[PDB]
RNA sequence: GCAG
């Protein structure tokens, strides 16, 4: 166990042993990224390959260089924390060494003329946080992982969708990592062509004679010869007999002898076996055998020196004849058998309009550069640009590898640029394929895509970046100031730095994190993306690539996906789920040897996987690793069949190996409706962690996993022994096992209290562990939000009633009790920060004041005389948080507002009220006020206030931490001075300080008192170096943005409680909006009268099958029956032995489980705390696919005398008569979702409106306006609602006149519409007499 | 020729330039004593 | 990125 574990033992129902526990969670990101910015010495990876892939940089002459030596990254300028607040990126500077070496003029080699080297800056580049964020301008953000084509070869078809005629055609492609496509296809005529980038297609053979191939070294690439020999007479013919399978003979065959087929009979393999028995080499056949047979050689005349017949030439018999008048009695041809040796290739020899390779050079120039009169020098360049330059094209490694493959190549390295091989062989696979002896590649396998992740992407823009700068350096090596410039001086670092800032804070795969609770962020982390730049768009993203294909198996999610425009596009890796050294997914399976199921693991990718036979998790085998069957579920192909168990050759890992992270969490997953397993897994992301934290009474065994494996824990890194603990911080005293020698051992953990998460919920840490409890390394010390003693807990265990209930629970609708609200289950705190901006305007500058104009001393009285709110200040909608006033001048006074003036003598006020406000309906406390003041404006008194205060606190956190740490340093002092020379009467009244110094006999003892001495007085140098660098940080001014003086950030706290509107859930999909909030005497009761606390509508389970939310009620029910048993029995105050028997026998429950709880071992104290820790329920675990059975249940429910049908019988709370049946009555783990009604309500009369046209504006953070869209236009349409249409287009959106007559009629009573054009009309006419068109209005 | 093969007006362009040889040393200063 |  642990110290950890054995507070509180989740009972695992579980059955299959495991063999593989669940690997880091992140490992993706941080592994990514970790290859991106590490040092390599091979340099493959991140920084140094992209480095040696750009330099040297040679001058355009070459008489001068610049070549890279080393990179090293910087220290980071602000922490993680300090980036979050002051609103900057969170990265490192890159700086680079690099040497010019400059040549000399005249030299054999161009000797060293001088070297000079130094560190030139370039970039900075952003820095993956502990785990697995990057803080990109104070935001978190997730760059997730890209599923891409991997680059390669890959053969496919269109299945006879062209030309009518159910033809398929084939299509070779050519995909590089970096350049340009090359793609290979036939047309319905069977003639191959090519294209490249997908412009307009070519013939093929003209890239094979842009290559220097000749029309007969191409024929004799693509084909093999059937000599015609011309001996004594008649045409002999060279035979090799294999040519002739399955063809009807236009004639007789006799070879010396034998006839063996006769006139127009079918040949058979027998007539095969036959001829090469009588080894038959030679055949004469008729002389029209050549009536279409195409020669395969230049045959020119020896006497005229007359081209006879070139290659590619169809013979016939007046050309047999004036071709063997030259002497020619040897004559190759072409051998085509139909259906499997095509004329393809020598077709489209007749097709080119090409002779030569220059002239396929300016065919392709053509094609190209079109309308653009093509060179020499210029299309011969163009070609050897295309493919065979690494400059501008890279099929890379994975790329190598995948077309290797395809080719059927047992080398899998080489280089990255095509050759006249991989060419050719591309084109001769597509032959065999259309010879029907091939096979097309499936493009959504996944061993076709590939996961490119953060340290791949990020190394991509870098090197693009550095190629911007290269090009940069080549310009300006190439002058001639060449003597007396630094390398720094000719280093940009602006592209450089901007192609990775524009990654990182614009690319569509870097996120805004998801941080409702510790499940979103770590299973947006693990996330998997079609999208993104390089590949698919999820509108042209078709039907089989958003399908769930066999490869997924373990390495994607099935279940968790998005549900709208991108599904099966946004996916999430599985449990198990790693990436090959090449980006290939791949998953764990255990060996199978001969029939014993051996715990060794193999990371199989999805091509590997499809060899072998491979077992299922739920396979049963005993004790010895044998199967227990003998007919064996396997997967063999993708194809799922039955086998024998000496055919098996590997096995899944676990039951849970199939689905992702948040599926895991899904008790009774496998009753589940997929569709419901899918919303159940998209909505356990959307739970905002409430007050307090509810552990899962029936959870699956992931909840721990996903608590530590996702950083908003507090994790202790050594074991120890808690020597403080308070809300804010865990002082760990380490064991002295753990700690290294000249060391304080003593661990702080600084918890993190009440910030923001990116969806303005609050992420607070609280102390898990109490004071002096002895913690272990890997100890949960620290509850983050939603975990409860480390476990994952996103909601609360709700009891709930499944019943109709008087309409309140129609259609999905929940109805709540009010003892739901009174103990604060679902109320959940939200942190607001708001901004008042102080700014330089034309006619002054803002400031930021509590002399507001126009505003009562009753809305200013929580204002600071600074013109700030308070902090701790309990604000509701309209007050003022920060009093600022804008001058404003063009005051232009009416007649009538004049006269009122004179009249009383209140003048006008040059200032306008700018303040900040609480937006409506917002109602919280402030909890923080932060300023940030441009350098050179003086600060108010709150701006000093704050940063004393903040230096205050600076000083005194840096001082605690010296006092924590000279404590212990201290107290390990005085351990080994005890060790020899016992002082035990003399050491605790010498002043400690000369503890330090006392020279004690020196065996070895005193070699550590030198150096915890040392640490000592390095902790003295430390904290003073710590506590400047504090204060420089504190009291410097603010980077602010241009224009703005000054920025005060208000952090409102809104405690949300539970309300009609509020949209709960559950772990099966069973969303729900609460209809009401029910008084507790209204509530069905049963006969103890306990009320339901939720009552769910039953008619939601059968039509939408998710069986397994009835199955974790009616465990939850008996999971609860046995928390309050022991509840029971710690208040009649049994003896410990009656707890430990009854806990014992609650363990031991179940029919062969994995675990075995022997509580036997521990202590009273222990089983106290247990029991203490049970009392409000045992949790259970019910993995996924391997869960409690029903007979488990019912046994548990017959443990906690409750009945096992679940169903008991309930009395109407307002009647107080009984439901005439029983009812399903269990505990439901149920989830406030983020979708909150008071973020929703929306209203609006009257408001701004947009600038062109003049309709109302967007959103409700603009004050909104709904879109009337075009539906609700034919809506009112349909009735006959001319009238309210004509108000909806005129007078409540666009009429600018209308608008305002409505609103002043509407004021006078007068309920009637003066309606003109709309606006936006009248922008439509003026942007047609735009156009050069006259769009008029007839009178 | 290549004549409407292209709308591009840089292409255009490029192409209608090239088609007048550059200058020697010597073809400056006669152009310029006929000027 | 998400909700219906
Ligand atoms: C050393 C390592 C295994 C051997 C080889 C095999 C696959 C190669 C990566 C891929 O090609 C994708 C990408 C191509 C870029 O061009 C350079 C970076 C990337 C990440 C490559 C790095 C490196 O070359 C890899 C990891
Ligand atoms: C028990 C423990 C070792 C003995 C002593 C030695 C160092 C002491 C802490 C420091 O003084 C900093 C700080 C001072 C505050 O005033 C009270 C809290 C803090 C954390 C102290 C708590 C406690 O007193 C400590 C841990
Ligand atoms: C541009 C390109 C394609 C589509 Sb679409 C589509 C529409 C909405 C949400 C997702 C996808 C589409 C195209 C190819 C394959 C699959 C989908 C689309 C096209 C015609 C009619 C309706 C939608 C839309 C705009
Ligand atoms: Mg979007």
């Amino acid at each position: 166990y642990s110290y950890t574990e054995k507070k509180r033992i989740r009972k695992d129902f579980g059955k299959r042993p495991q063999v593989l526990d669940v690997p880091y969670l992140l490992s993706i990101q941080l592994d990514s990224f970790q290859k991106f910015i590490e040092q390599d010495p091979e340099g493959q990876y991140g920084l140094e390959a992209a480095f040696r892939s750009v330099f040297p940089i040679q001058s355009y002459s070459g008489n001068s260089e610049l070549q890279y030596v080393s990179y090293r990254l910087g220290e980071p300028v602000f922490d993680v924390q300090e980036c979050q607040i002051r609103g900057v990126t969170y990265s490192a500077p890159l700086r680079v060494k690099l040497r010019l070496v400059i040549y000399e003029r005249e030299a054999p080699e161009g000797t060293v003329k001088d070297i000079k080297e130094q560190e030139v800056y370039m970039g900075e580049i952003p820095l993956m946080t502990d785990n697995g964020t990057f803080v990109i301008n104070g935001t978190e953000r997730v760059i997730v992982s890209q599923l891409h084509r991997s680059p390669g070869v890959f053969f496919d078809s269109d299945k006879g969708k062209t030309h009518s005629s159910g033809k398929v055609l084939y299509n070779a492609r050519i995909i590089p990592y970096r350049g340009s496509w090359l793609d290979f296809e036939f047309d319905p005529k069977d003639n191959l062509f090519v294209r490249i980038d997908r412009r307009r297609k070519l013939p093929a053979t003209i890239i094979l004679r842009a290559l220097n191939y000749t029309t007969e070294q191409i024929l004799d690439l693509f084909f093999e010869k059937v000599i015609f020999e011309i001996r004594d007479n008649k045409l002999q013919m060279e035979l090799v007999p294999e040519r002739l399978r399955g063809e009807t003979a236009s004639f007789d065959i006799e070879a010396n002898g034998k006839v063996y087929v006769e006139k127009g009979r079918r040949i058979t393999a027998r007539h095969i076996r036959q001829l090469e028995k009588d080894d038959v080499k030679l055949i004469e056949v008729p002389v029209e055998y050549i009536a279409g047979k195409v020669v395969a050689k230049d045959y020119i005349d020896e006497s005229t020196g007359e081209l006879i017949c070139a290659a590619n030439m169809e013979l016939s018999l007046d050309l047999l004849a004036k071709l063997s008048q030259s002497g020619h009695k040897r004559i190759e041809t072409l051998f085509t058998n139909d259906l499997d040796h095509g004329p393809y290739i020598s077709e489209t020899l007749r097709v080119d309009p090409t002779n030569d390779r220059l002239s396929a050079l300016v065919e392709i120039y053509r094609m190209m550069r079109p309308g653009e009169p093509p060179t020499r020098e210029a299309a011969e360049s163009l070609f050897e640009n295309l493919f065979f330059s690494e400059d501008r094209y890279d099929l890379s490694a994975v790329g190598r590898m995948k077309f290797n493959r395809s080719l059927l190549r047992e080398e899998i390295e080489g280089s990255g640029i095509l050759s006249k091989d991989d060419i050719i062989d591309v084109m001769k696979k597509l032959i065999d394929i259309r010879n029907g002896k091939g096979e097309v590649d499936d493009i959504d396998h996944l061993g076709n895509r590939r996961i490119r992740s953060v340290g791949e992407m990020a190394e991509n823009q870098f090197r693009v970046g550095l190629v911007r700068v290269e090009r940069a350096v080549k310009e300006r090596l190439s002058l001639g100031d060449l003597d007396t410039l630094m390398p720094q001086d000719m280093i940009n670092a602006k592209p450089i730095s901007a192609a990775v800032k524009e990654f990182f804070g614009s690319s569509q795969l870097s996120q805004f994190m998801d941080q409702n609770n510790p499940l979103s962020e770590i299973t947006h982390k693990r996330r998997i993306s079609a999208l993104g730049p390089g590949g698919l768009t999820r509108e042209r993203a078709g039907f089989e690539v958003r399908d769930v294909h066999p490869t997924h198996y373990g390495r994607v999610c099935p279940i968790e996906t998005p549900e709208g425009p991108n599904i099966g596009l946004i996916n999430s890796l599985s449990v198990y789920a790693q990436t090959n050294e090449y980006g290939f997914l791949e998953t764990p399976y255990r060996k199978v040897t001969d029939g014993v199921v051996t715990d060794e693991i193999h990371y199989l990718s999805a091509i590997e996987e499809g060899n072998y036979v491979i077992a299922q998790a739920n396979s049963n085998l005993d004790e010895e690793g044998h199967f227990v069957e003998d007919l064996v579920t396997c997967r063999s192909k993708g194809e799922s069949s039955l086998f024998s168990r000496d055919q098996v050759d590997y096995m899944d890992v676990s039951t849970q190996q199939v689905v992702s992270v948040g599926a895991s969490l899904i008790p009774f997953l496998e009753h589940d409706d997929a569709n419901r397993a899918l919303m159940g897994a998209n909505m356990q992301r959307q739970a905002v962690p409430t007050l307090r934290a509810d552990k899962p009474l029936v959870g699956t065994g992931m909840e721990r996993a996903v608590a530590v494996d996702s950083g908003v824990t507090a994790v202790a890194k050594r074991g120890g022994v808690v020597q403080y603990v308070d809300a804010s911080r865990i002082v760990i005293k380490v064991n002295e096992d753990e700690m290294y020698p000249g060391e304080a051992g003593i661990d702080i953990y600084n918890l993190t209290k009440y910030t923001r998460s990116n969806q303005n919920t609050c992420i607070n840490q609280m102390p898990c562990v109490s004071l002096g409890e002895p913690v272990e390394r890997g100890d949960v010390l620290a509850d983050g939000p939603s975990t409860d003693l480390g476990e994952l807990a996103l909601g609360q265990n709700m009891r709930v009633a499944f019943m109709p209930w008087n309409g309140y629970n129609f259609e999905d609708s929940i109805l709540v009790s009010e003892r739901v609200v009174q103990e604060d289950r679902f109320t959940t705190i939200h942190i607001q920060e708001l901004a008042c901006v102080s700014r330089d305007t034309k006619l002054g500058p803002e400031e930021i004041t509590a002399d507001i104009p126009n505003v009562g001393e009753a809305a200013l009285s929580k204002l600071d005389e600074s013109g700030i709110v308070y902090i701790g200040a309990e604000v509701t909608g309209g007050d003022i948080l920060v009093g600022k006033v804008t001058p404003k001048g063009e005051t232009q006074l009416t007649p009538e507002e004049k006269l009122l003036r004179a009249i009383f003598g209140e003048k006008a006020s040059d200032v306008k009220d700018s303040s900040l406000r609480v937006p409506n309906g917002v109602s919280g406390t402030v909890i923080d006020v932060q300023v940030f003041t441009r350098d050179g404006v003086e600060k108010d008194k709150r701006a000093l206030e704050i940063e004393e205060m903040q230096l205050k606190q600076a000083k005194k956190d840096l001082s605690e931490e010296l006092q924590i740490l000279e404590a212990g340093l201290f107290s390990r002092i005085r351990a080994v001075l005890v060790a020899g020379g016992v002082e035990a009467e003399k050491l605790d009244k010498l002043p400690r300080d000369r503890w330090l110094e006392l020279g004690l006999t020196d065996e070895e003892k005193q070699n550590q008192l030198e150096q915890l001495a040392e640490q000592y007085d390095e902790l003295k140098h430390e904290f003073e170096k710590k506590l400047e660098a504090k204060r420089r940080k504190i009291t410097q001014g603010d980077d602010l943005a241009p224009g703005v003086l000054k920025i005060v950030k208000v952090y409102l706290a809104v405690k949300r409680r539970i309300q009609p509107g509020d949209k709960m859930a559950g772990r099966h999909g069973n969303k729900g909006v609460i209809s009401k909030i029910n008084p507790i005497e209204d509530m069905p009761y049963d006969e103890n009268g306990t009320p339901v606390d939720i009552v769910l509508n039953p008619l939601g389970v059968p039509s939408r099958m998710n069986i397994g939310q009835i199955l974790e009620t009616h465990l939850g029910m008996a999971a609860k029956g046995i928390g309050d048993k022991i509840n029971a029995m710690l208040k009649q105050q049994q003896e410990v032995a009656k707890l430990r028997e009854f806990i014992q026998r609650a363990y031991d429950l179940g029919a062969d489980v994995r675990q075995k709880v022997d509580l036997s071992t521990f202590s009273d104290e222990e089983v106290m705390r247990l029991a203490e820790n049970l009392r409000k329920g045992m949790p259970i675990a019910t993995p996924v696919f391997d869960g409690a059975k029903e007979a488990e249940i019912k046994e548990l429910l017959k443990l906690g005398d409750l009945p096992t049908s679940g169903q008991i019988r309930l009395y109407d709370g307002r009647t107080g008569e009984q439901f005439e049946r029983p009812v399903t009555v269990g505990y439901m783990y149920m989830l406030k979702l983020n979708h909150l009604v008071d973020d929703k309500m929306h209203a609006r009369s009257t408001g701004s409106y947009s600038l062109v046209t003049q309709q109302p504006l967007g959103g409700k953070a603009q004050f909104g306006g709904q879109r009337f869209g075009e539906m609700e236009v034919w809506a009112l349409e349909a009735y006959g609602a001319a009238y309210t249409l004509q108000e909806m287009l005129t007078v409540k959106s666009d009429d600018v006149n209308g608008r305002t007559k409505m609103y002043k009629n509407i004021v006078d009573g007068n309920h009637q519409m003066e309606p003109g054009m709309p606006e936006s009309f009248n922008v439509l006419l003026k942007e047609i007499r735009s156009l050069g068109i006259n769009i008029e209005l007839e009178d | 020729s290549e004549i409407g093969r292209t709308t591009d007006p840089v292409r255009m362009y490029m192409r209608e330039m090239g088609t007048v040889e550059l200058l020697t040393r010597e073809g400056e200063i006669d152009i310029a004593k006929r000027i």
